[PDB]
């Protein structure tokens, strides 16, 4: 076997070899029979069952409470990944398999802010939406008991390519060539932190107003960036589906289209917005690009839904497929439907279980197999679909590790996308066999103090060879 | 492998200038000397009321380093009438794109607003100033009287440039009908000849231009980048250009004949806002007559190990073919969010084995992500895609990003020694350095035994000492070395042998050299440059079978060489290198 054949030379360097293999670390063995083998064949060989030093794989769960029934209430109790906690141990070469399991909870707490695109063309939007706030809580309340909504607006960022800045005038009132009031442009602002009055969406919808700007895209990425890291400004419950609902009827900037305004400081994803509520960054910093949205997103638990018009509808499709737990729903030109448009984007945001996997070590590797609906299987998989609110889905995982990592202990997080329930692994790699505790360099027996101590076997210095150390190995002899 | 990274020379502009946010060398035709160039474009100047207005600095290279502003235009701005300014030359950016070619120095400023001479807007045109020698001009082809968004009003027109080997200058306007972006080319002789300070719209004969187009193009940014090559085998150059925004923003590259500008071809790439067309280059890679085009894209995602897309950014190389096909190959980013890609330049031939090589920036890796270089080595089957060198930025951000790499410059020999330097800008630490390529030298090392087997028989060595014949064996070694260019005549060489290699436990060695009676031998040796091969030979010797009992396992000669590089350097102190597939030792073997 694989265990016999290559070099006995440790304790350590046979439980490297396979999985498979044991090692006897006590002088009642007959000399001549290979100290590493099958702990069977060690028995065979009449040795101690307390001197085989065979390790095997475990994965323990050490917090497992059990999934709810309601989202209500219950607040910090409510729980939606089976188990929370596990300790799974590992060897050289080994794989080991644990199954998570995880709930879609019905009467969950929702947070809605809603970022709306207020460029001249959203007029007719910003009448239609002025009671919105009670029409969707009204619907909501079929859905949820703990309903936030909130409010922020962008145009683009306020800087010459963009913005009108001759005559004078333009400055004031974007709009005097058309003979009318607007205001002067803005990057970003907030204007209703996350709030279950719903009546005040109504009393600050009301007070806003369109501003005007040059060329068609518009500077929605960076409102999106300060809506997602700004926590304390915006308000996210920790305890709550986040929906941030963004609204345009436009294309869009994205990174590296800020240098025709003379800028080229990369955005840094970090909270710039001041105590008068504006995005303080707007003028000085790049937009941001898909994989740094993407990445805080993520760290924040965010769901976004492109609510857009038919003019772009693909656009943001194409956009949406590389941005993962994201939709797109098509507004109408006066966003008269966009309460039904939230209403059936939550449902495909609750439709889906899929899995992130975060600070997974360089040594090892995972696999899925994915259960869904009926007890099926789909292989290699991290995700379901055609689900509903109520569901319960698991999954099966198995990692693998190639070979000792260095440091004996880690730990990294599976987790569904747009939820902070998870469940933590900490993995313990069980290089090393218990006898290396009782050694001994230059030891005594062996021969005269060239042998490390034996966990079974003498293991020379430089200059000798032999089972007790016995021969030098400057040449073959037979003394 | 090739550039000097331990003794670089760095240049600083004043405080938060942007100094090195364009590079280029100065190699006028009128004498001996030459220079860098750095762009500045948020450096204060000494012009009457100007804020920002941004310089161009010319770099001494030896001794004294200084760096001085070259001085294009001392005016305010100009009025059209009395309290009604004609342009606004603060924050215009001027130095943000910087290009030379013999004495001619062209320089822009993307940012460059006017007031047309119909209405008191404010729209940016863009300007550059072309010198000639004693004689500096204006040159402004989108300060027309097509005035306003739906024409070239908002141009930025020197927002990119560059020079063709005929007298022309390519300029990239991102900004013209409605951010469709344009291309403009003029002859040298032309926008010399034509200047006027009285007149604000120069019409110019030969100028070649892309029009309007369709509403579907709006917002593309042609003009964004470009670079010069030939595409279609007439010997002039044709314009190539990053359109980073078109088909649906998954961007794309034009390539238009530079006698008509009628389109050759299109390149497209393939994920959304991954910037395909930030940076453009055209160079022959693999050693043809027919250039190769080379195109940046930033912020392409791949996808990981665990299937998650990861923002590493791409190269995409295409080889031109006489068929008039491209062979295509991409070339991923190495670190997350570094944004590989940024920059590329055309080295030349940096260590003259016989193809061109590159540089690729990505300026937001590394440790403490100060921004690193990539160096990759062209080969007659296309790109080698593995890099040879990492160049890594070696300041704190202070407090912007550093961005080494942003802007860089090769294929200049600014100190004669035969072999093409690299200039990099670092803007955020308003610094710029220079990277040296050092000569390279090839190896060839010849290593011998005349006897390959013997059996303790041919006992005729008398030895120097007891009175016993005992049992030789001649061993021999040889060097030759060269290299191009400019390095010394003679190298100095250690040259180092060791018998029974293999087993050097501080076990008994079997073997030993004749006169000294021992199993090593070291001999500092001195070769000239040239295809002449120096050798020297010695005695060894086979032990008593009283002394050592493996008679199985072969004697092993082994010797290695190492260069006194300190003695090989030149008097700027630059050190020549080993060409990197020189193996460093050699052996040979014998059986007993």
């Amino acid at each position: 076997n694989i265990c016999t054949t290559r070099g006995v030379s440790s304790c350590q360097q046979c439980l490297a070899v396979s999985p498979m293999c044991a090692w006897c670390s006590d002088e009642a063995l007959p000399l001549g029979s290979p100290r590493c083998d099958l702990k069977e064949n060690l028995l065979k060989d009449n040795c101690a069952p307390e001197s085989i030093e065979f390790p095997v794989s475990e994965a323990r769960v050490l917090e497992d409470r059990p999934l709810s029934d309601k989202g209500s209430g219950d607040s910090s109790q409510v729980t939606q990944v089976s188990p929370q906690r596990i300790a799974l141990r590992l060897r050289p070469d080994d794989s080991k398999n644990f199954s998570i399991q995880v709930r879609q909870v019905e009467d969950y707490p929702v947070d809605i802010y809603y970022l709306m695109d207020l460029s001249y063309s959203m007029k007719d939007d910003l009448w239609s939406i002025q009671n919105l706030g009670t029409k969707l809580a009204t619907q909501m309340r079929k859905l949820t008991s703990n309903l936030r909504i909130g409010f922020g607006a962008f145009v683009d960022k306020p800087v010459s390519p963009y913005m009108y800045i001759s005559p004078p005038e333009a400055l004031e009132n974007p709009c005097y060539d058309m003979k009318t009031t607007c205001l002067p442009m803005f990057g970003y602002k907030h204007v209703l932190t996350l709030t279950d009055q719903v009546t005040r969406f109504n009393e600050e919808v009301k007070k806003q107003s369109v501003s005007r700007n040059r060329d068609a895209p518009e500077g929605g990425f960076d409102a999106i960036m300060q809506a997602t890291v700004c926590d304390e400004k915006i308000g996210w419950r920790n305890d709550a589906s986040h929906l941030l609902v963004f609204t345009t009827d436009a294309k869009t900037h994205i990174a590296l289209d800020g240098r025709l305004a003379g800028i080229v400081q990369p955005n840094d994803g970090q909270c710039h917005v001041g105590s008068d509520n504006h995005y303080s960054a707007s003028t000085t910093m790049d937009y941001p690009s898909l994989g740094l949205m993407t990445e805080k997103l993520s760290q924040k638990n965010i769901n976004l839904i492109f609510a857009v018009t038919e003019n772009v509808v693909n656009l943001y499709q194409n956009y949406s497929e590389l941005i993962p737990g994201t939709t797109v729903g098509v507004l109408s030109m006066d966003s008269s439907n966009v309460l039904q448009l939230i209403v059936d984007a939550y449902g495909k945001i609750r439709s889906k279980v899929e899995l992130e996997v975060r600070d997974l070590p360089e040594e090892l590797s995972l696999s899925f197999n994915a259960t869904c609906l009926n007890n099926e299987v789909i292989p290699g998989l991290k995700s379901c679909m055609g689900l509903k609110i109520g569901d319960t889905v698991s999954f099966s995982i198995e990692a693998k590790v190639r070979g000792c990592p260095q440091e004996k202990e880690k730990s990294f997080t599976i987790k569904p996308v747009g939820f902070k329930d998870s469940l933590i692994v900490q993995v313990t790699f069980d290089c090393d066999c218990a006898c290396q505790a009782q050694a001994e360099p230059n030891s005594h027996r062996c021969n005269n103090g060239n042998g490390t101590f034996e966990c079974g076997v003498c293991r020379c210095g430089p200059g000798w060879l032999g089972s007790q150390c016995e021969c030098s190995e400057e040449d073959y002899r037979p003394s | 492998f090739n550039l000097d990274v331990d003794s670089p020379a760095e240049y600083s502009g004043p405080e938060g200038s942007y100094f090195g946010f364009a590079v280029d060398f100065f190699v006028p035709s009128a004498s001996s000397r030459m220079f860098l160039l750095v762009g500045a474009p948020k450096a204060n100047t000494t012009q009457p009321g100007i804020v920002e207005g941004g310089q161009v600095l010319k770099c001494d290279w030896s001794s004294t380093r200084r760096c001085q502003p070259i001085e294009f235009d001392a005016t305010g701005n100009r009025d059209y009438a009395k309290d009604d300014p004609l342009e606004f030359k603060s924050h215009q950016w001027f130095g943000a794109s910087v290009r030379s070619k013999q004495d001619k120095i062209l320089a822009c400023a993307p940012l460059y607003h006017w007031r047309t001479e119909m209405k008191q807007e404010r729209e940016p045109v863009g300007t550059c100033f072309l010198q000639d020698g004693t004689k500096t001009v204006e040159y402004a082809p989108c300060r027309s009287q097509d005035i306003d968004a739906d024409g070239q009003g908002f141009c930025q027109g020197g927002f990119s440039i560059d020079f063709t080997k005929a007298d022309r200058v390519l300029l990239g306007g991102p900004g013209s009908f409605y951010w469709q972006g344009q291309l403009i080319s003029d002859q040298v002789a032309e926008i010399v000849s034509k200047y006027d300070p009285n007149v604000y719209s120069i019409k110019y004969n030969n100028q070649l231009a892309t029009r309007t187009a369709q509403a579907i193009f709006d917002d593309s940014y042609l003009g964004y980048s470009v670079a010069v090559g030939d595409f279609n085998g007439d010997g002039i150059d044709d314009f190539v250009s990053g359109v980073p925004r078109a088909a649906r923003t998954l961007g794309m590259v034009y390539i238009y004949d530079g006698k008509n500008m009628s389109s050759l071809y299109n390149f497209t790439g393939e994920q959304m806002a991954a910037y395909f067309g930030f940076s453009v280059a055209a160079t022959d890679i693999n050693g043809d007559d027919y250039a190769d085009v080379f195109i940046g894209a930033p912020l392409f995602m791949d996808r990981g190990s665990d299937g998650k897309l990861q923002e590493v950014g791409q190269v995409s190389v295409s080889l031109q073919r006489a068929s008039g096909d491209f062979q295509t190959t991409k070339l991923n980013g190495f670190e997350v969010f570094a944004r590989f890609g940024s920059a590329i330049a055309p080295l030349g031939d940096l260590d003259q084995d016989g193809f061109n090589d590159i540089a690729i920036a990505a300026p937001y890796g590394g440790e403490d992500k100060k921004g690193i270089v990539y160096i990759f080595n062209g080969r007659s089957t296309g790109l080698n895609a593995v890099p040879s060198q990492i160049l890594e930025g070696q300041w704190a951000a202070r407090s912007m990003p550093p961005s080494f790499g942003y802007s860089m410059k090769g294929a200049t020999d600014i100190d004669k020694n035969g072999y093409p330097d690299l200039i990099v800008g670092a803007f955020g630490v308003d610094r710029a350095i220079l990277y040296r390529a050092r000569p390279v030298i090839t190896v060839n090392a010849g290593l011998e035994v005349y006897p390959s087997i013997l059996n303790q028989d041919n006992k005729t060595c008398s030895l120097p000492g007891t009175a016993l014949k005992v049992s030789c064996f001649n061993v021999r070694f040889c060097l030759k070395a060269d290299g191009k260019g400019v390095l010394p005549r003679k190298l100095n060489f250690q040259v180092e042998l060791l018998l029974d290699k293999l087993k050097q436990k501080g076990a008994i060695r079997r073997a030993l050299f004749l006169y000294s009676r021992s199993p090593s031998h070291s001999k500092n040796m001195t070769i000239s440059r040239g295809g002449l091969m120096q050798c020297e030979e010695l005695i060894a010797y086979l032990r008593d079978e009283s002394e050592f009992r493996d008679k199985l396992t072969p004697i092993t000669i082994f010797m290695e060489y190492r260069l006194d590089y300190r003695t090989a350097a030149d008097t700027t102190g630059l050190q020549p290198i080993l060409n990197q597939f020189t193996p460093a030792n050699i052996s040979r073997q014998a059986h007993i």
